């Protein structure tokens, strides 16, 4: 009802002229983490100064 | 008409009645709303006021059950926006921001976007952004908030000294997307084309001291300004070394793991590791000692597990011992008492905070509000902890309110007709009330002449006379009845060795003396080694 | 520890404490179990403050709102030391009953509210407050002599104004509402199990997954046992 | 227009030692008095969480403890650092288990490889379990609601905690310990 | 330590009254037999210490150094005079002073006292 | 309003006053006027547990 933006109230009537519908409730997908979700994409960094980064991580990732 | 045709429809009567039967389930509140909008599908100024006033009280009653639903405060303003009264659209962002205690990102983002279009007054519209950033400015995902604020300076204002002033702040904050703000700083520094334009960066003095470049340098400037940039661009790069360490720490340790940043419901369950990182990400944020950033990172971690109490405790624990503001910790638990579903671990702590704060008239009023909840039968409760936390704090008041009725200035504690009858009614349940002996063990604690003669006759004799089976087979009972007598300061050793061995020991039955003996031996083996043989021959 | 000697002491060493602060407004909510006890004390206290500066607004469903506005710094030092000493008396020295002479070894505590729009130790502003448009403060001073000095050093620094005409009627609509919510919160307490959750649909949805989450822990112990031995 | 403005940062690993494993639970406790039994040491580290204890080696003056939550361990390190046990300040830090010790002590004499192996993952996400919480003593048909603690660990069997019965059994053993402890039976 | 503090709380709430209580909080120290035992429950070395010099000596303690990662006493770089506490409404008065750093060399220097290896595997 | 009434279960299961009001009060749920009896019938068992 807020981010799909074809189907808000403010903008919603205007985008239908020029799917993921508004009917969706919290019955479908009860527990998000069931092999569905993707990890958060890491923070971007400048190319020019890509060699200011600390070389080693503090903990051992998988 | 369209209104009355919806009342006489069948699906309205079932979906309403379902919600009044099962309030907190949400997925019935959601169907009651998702249906009632579609049944008024053309939702313009046209549609009749009975149908709009009804669709307004669905929303406004539904947000009064679930104050942490960010999207339904947005969606309720936009419905009040399209219907066309922006007075009533503001009023329900104000009520949304106050629900989160001023510090939620999505509200302040999707308030200000709207607020650009309708404020139409310069000084006041920037005052919304100044008030915004002191709450939600350091939010780790705030990157996209500032990009609004920088869009509204460039677009609107003329001078271009505010745009440098604001952007100097965003360079010091560990945002997720910080590199999009260093790219904008470095696109300015390059486009600076006169030495006077380095005054808008930083002062005339601090240029000449910290870097040694002068604006009044009249000469052949080209290489001199080409030096100034290289000298000035450097200390950006050293700041990009500072922040990047703080970001890549926080991303790699905490934020990478946290997969859910929103509310959902009272029926949603969070993963175990997600709780584990929120507990560590909160301790890390306390270390930094950035108070705006701390309050925010509790509130930011509250709304995913707002129902547990696990974060309501810590957030009060942080405030009570670190920031040293006890009256402020009282308000957290009171705000936490509502959302959490355990409610017991809070309410034990919450009693204690009031007691230290010396607001006893509140606590006495609070104990009346929890006895009135069960209808004067807290005694009869299944979950013992609510009773036992009630009882020991109910005791502390009636020691204070009524003067003592026994010798040696002992406050007639658990022994008062008001409380003792609640306890005796609790003891009478015997097998089902399930917190018996723990209540019984605290009746031993009197240690004087008058009170031992009371608790002997008024509980330990009457429990024999009625002769309930459950209490006599449990050796924890007989053990406590011996320890009541032995530690009395009135008796000498002779009669105390007599009264127990001559009268108390024989009153047990020989069949019960199987299962009673283990707990009854332990009293004897430690305090009476001398008369350990006379125990064994009896059984 | 007697009020009139302590009030004359703050008249001399406060540097012009007679003038009143423009647009001043201080609200002290309190609750008393004994109405007949308090009503004489406010009546004793209405003897000197003149009904315009101080007003007593009762909310009945006991709780009194003690509003204080357009006050002199020296006037505000007076009223709080009377009221906070009275509130604690009921528990400590119920036999005393002498309104202006404070009994010894009583540390004054309590809390007063102020409008959020104020321009800024024993007295401290709070973090995480309840009533929306206001900001509450906490007093924790040991003596009655020291309590005047911190309070008369508080009101020198703060300077505030432009409060609306019926702000008091907004405070009652909030302060009643925030304890209307907690009283309704305790009434939910005994009925969390199926009084208002629809447990039957809920049990049908979580039982499949907790059976697996149990199996991931019993699998984990054996997987942890292989590591240690 | 060949290169780009931004890249995701790539970074080197720290080689996986015992000190930099993010799944590690076992706390090394150095500098003991060696006048202390394991059951008295277990009475220092019980309250920080649930323990899957491993050992105290004989006469070495330094044992080690192992929780089930990592969160519980870091509350124990920051809890009892420089805390005197039987009049001797205690220094504690991260350290491996008993089987991995033998794989180290075979390698330390033969300085060959010293290739570590990390602790095994819990396999997320387990919805029941709350970390850093104890089932204090041993029919339950609970509501399975989020406020309560559904699942738990016994001192290795996965039990369902009853919220009412937990506090009565913890307070049961609390008063039982004061009468046994005073007369020297438990320690 | 929990066992006394849990039991003494129940005992103090049962046998003492407010007048006994109110005279026992002298307030040189923040100690209170109701609230102190809940705070000092699982923490052994909890100390109610109010001080202004705790603000001055910060950034040089082991809590700050081993912050997000425990055991590992790294030296985190930072800007000395941080602007991020101040609001953008109050900065616009005077121009912002340049950033004084500290500890900027040790971005990569991560030190660990391997107390397991040198006292157990080495004896 | 007409053919609608505002009711809250938290004030009714605890048996408190003002558990229905016809005006649009805060925290109450709008049910049909005819269905107030079908509302009360469903909560009867829980009121029997509260009573006994």
């Amino acid at each position: 009802k807020v981010f799909v933006d074809a189907n808000r109230f403010d903008i919603g009537d205007l985008v239908k002229a020029s799917s993921r519908s508004r009917d969706e409730t919290c019955e479908s997908n009860p527990f998000p983490r069931l092999n569905n979700p993707k990890k958060l994409e890491p923070p971007k960094i400048l190319s020019q100064w890509s060699n200011t980064i600390p070389k080693t991580s503090i903990f051992y990732s998988v | 008409d369209k209104y009355t045709a919806l009342i006489h429809d069948e699906n309205f009567s079932t979906l309403t009645l379902n919600v009044s039967r099962y309030p907190k389930s949400l997925a019935y509140w959601e169907k009651l709303l998702n249906y009632i909008v579609k049944a008024s599908a053309p939702i313009c100024k046209s549609t009749e006021p009975q149908l709009l006033k009804l669709i307004r009280c669905t929303y406004s009653s539904m947000l009064n059950e679930f104050p942490y639903l960010e999207n339904y405060y947005i969606d309720f303003a936009l419905l009040e926006y399209k219907l066309g009264n922006v007075s009533m659209s503001h009023k329900i962002f104000q009520r949304g921001l106050q629900a989160f205690n001023q510090r939620s990102l999505l509200l302040w983002t999707s308030y200000l976007k709207f607020c650009n279009n309708v404020i139409s007054h310069q000084k006041q519209l920037f005052k919304k952004y100044e008030t915004a950033e002191e709450y939600v400015g350091l939010h780790f995902f705030s990157g996209e908030f500032w990009d609004l604020y920088l869009e509204q300076i460039s677009s609107r204002c003329t001078s271009s000294k505010k745009y440098w002033n604001v952007l100097r702040k965003i360079l010091e904050i560990p945002l997720h997307s910080f590199s999009k703000f260093y790219a904008l700083w470095l696109q300015r520094i390059d486009d600076i084309m006169d030495l006077k334009q380095l005054s808008q960066l930083t002062s005339k003095d601090e240029l000449l001291k910290k870097l040694k470049i002068d604006i009044n340098y009249s000469g052949r400037k080209g290489p001199y300004l080409q030096d100034a940039k290289k000298k000035l661009k450097k200390i950006t790069k050293e700041m990009y070394m500072v922040v990047q360490y703080q970001v890549l720490e926080i991303y790699s340790i905490f934020e990478s793991k946290i997969y859910i940043n929103y509310y959902t419901s009272p029926e949603t369950l969070v993963s175990s590791d997600e709780i584990e990182t929120w507990i560590k990400y909160l301790d890390y944020t306390i270390t930094l000692q950035t108070d705006s950033l701390t309050h925010l990172n509790f509130q930011r971690a509250l709304l995913p597990l707002a129902h547990y109490d696990l974060v309501w405790i810590k957030y009060s624990k942080w405030l009570i011992n670190s920031k040293n503001d006890l009256l402020g910790a009282k308000n957290v638990l009171l705000m936490g008492l509502k959302f959490s579903l355990k409610k017991t671990e809070i309410i034990k702590l919450l009693y204690s905070v009031i007691c230290k704060l010396n607001e006893y008239v509140l606590l006495r009023n609070l104990l009346e509000k929890i006895e009135s909840s069960y209808s004067d039968n807290v005694e009869n409760v299944d979950d013992f902890e609510i009773f036992w936390d009630y009882l020991q704090f109910k005791t502390f008041c009636q020691n204070s309110l009524y003067s003592s009725r026994y010798s040696d200035s002992q406050s007639n504690g658990l022994l008062n007709k008001e409380l003792f009858d609640k306890v005796w009614k609790r003891l009478s349940c015997k097998e089902k009330k399930s917190g018996q002996e723990i209540l019984l063990n605290n009746l031993v604690q009197f240690y004087s002449k008058d009170t031992v003669e009371f608790v002997e006759k008024n509980i330990f004799q009457k429990i024999i006379e009625f002769g309930w089976e459950y209490y006599l087979q449990n050796g924890m009972f007989w053990n406590c009845y011996c320890r009541l007598i032995y530690f009395d300061t009135s008796r000498s050793y002779l009669d105390k060795r007599q009264y127990i061995v001559r009268k108390i020991w024989p009153q047990i039955d020989k069949k019960f003396a199987q299962s009673v003996l283990p707990s009854l031996t332990e009293f004897c083996e430690s305090y009476f080694p001398e008369e350990m043989d006379t125990l064994e021959e009896m059984f | 520890f007697d009020i009139w000697k302590n009030l004359d002491r703050i008249r001399s060493t406060k540097k012009n404490a007679g003038q009143f602060i423009k647009g001043s407004l201080l609200i002290l909510p309190m609750r008393t179990e004994d109405k007949q006890q308090f009503d004489e004390c406010m009546d004793e206290l209405h003897k000197y403050i003149s009904k315009d500066i101080l007003r007593c607004y009762p909310q009945k469903e006991m709780l009194f709102y003690i509003v204080l506005k357009d006050f002199n710094i020296l006037d505000s030092c007076f009223v709080l030391s009377v009221l906070l000493a009275f509130q604690k008396r009921l528990w400590m020295a119920p036999s005393e009953k002498s309104y202006f002479r404070v009994p010894k070894n009583i540390n004054l505590t309590g809390s007063f509210y102020l409008p959020k729009n104020i321009e800024t130790s024993s007295i401290v502003e709070v973090g995480f407050n309840v009533v929306p448009d206001f900001q509450q403060f906490q007093v924790k001073a040991c003596h009655v002599s020291k309590f005047m000095n911190e309070l008369s050093n508080f009101f020198s620094q703060v300077e505030f104004g432009k409060c609306e005409a019926n702000v008091i009627n907004y405070f009652k609509r909030e302060y009643n509402r925030t304890y209307s919510q907690i009283s309704l919160a305790l009434y939910e307490l005994p009925l969390i199990g199926d009084g208002l959750f629809d447990i039957k649909s809920y049990i049908s949805k979580t039982r499949p997954i907790i059976e697996t989450s149990k199996a991931q822990m019993i699998k984990h112990i054996s997987e942890m046992k292989a590591y240690n031995e | 227009n060949h290169m780009s403005q931004f890249i995701y940062p790539v970074q080197q690993q720290p080689s996986l030692n015992h000190f930099t494993d993010p799944n590690n639970t076992t706390v090394f406790i150095g500098g003991l008095s060696s006048l202390v039994t394991e059951d008295e040491l277990r009475a220092y580290f019980q309250p920080f969480g649930t323990i899957v204890y491993v050992k105290i080696p004989v006469g070495k003056c330094c044992g080690f403890v192992q929780y089930v939550d990592r969160l519980s361990a870091e509350a124990a390190i920051a809890g009892m650092q420089g805390f005197p046990i039987a009049n001797s300040r205690v220094r504690l830090s991260w350290g491996r288990s008993a089987k991995q010790t033998a794989l180290l002590q075979q390698a330390m004499l033969s300085n060959s490889l010293q290739v570590q192996q990390q602790q095994p993952g819990l396999q997320q996400p387990n919805y029941g379990y709350i970390p850093s919480s104890t089932c204090e003593a041993p029919n339950v048909s609970s509501t399975m609601l989020p406020g309560c603690q559904i699942l738990n660990y016994s001192n290795g069997q996965q039990v369902i905690m009853q919220g009412s019965e937990a506090v009565v059994n913890s307070t049961n053993a609390m008063l039982n310990r004061l009468e046994q402890g005073s007369n020297g039976f438990m320690f | 330590m929990n066992d006394i503090l849990t039991d003494y709380k129940t005992f103090y709430l049962t046998h003492s009254n407010i007048v006994t209580y109110e005279s026992s909080i002298i307030d040189s120290n923040t100690f209170d037999p109701i609230l102190y035992p809940e705070l000092k429950m699982s923490n052994p070395k909890y100390d109610p210490v109010l001080n202004t010099t705790a603000n001055v000596d910060w950034h040089k303690k082991t809590e700050w150094k081993e912050a997000g990662h425990i055991g590992i006493t790294t030296e985190r770089p930072q800007i000395s005079n941080s602007i991020i506490e101040c609001n953008s409404g109050t900065l616009i008065q005077k121009p912002i002073s340049l950033p004084n750093f500290r500890n900027l060399e040790k971005i990569n220097q991560v030190k660990i006292n391997d107390l397991y290896t040198e006292e157990f595997l080495k004896e | 309003m007409r053919d609608i009434v505002f009711v809250s279960p938290q004030l009714y299961l605890s048996s408190q006053e003002g558990w229905k009001s016809d005006s649009a009060k805060s925290g109450f749920i709008p049910i049909l006027k005819n269905d107030l009896q079908r509302f009360q019938d469903s909560l009867k068992h829980i009121v029997d547990a509260r009573n006994s």
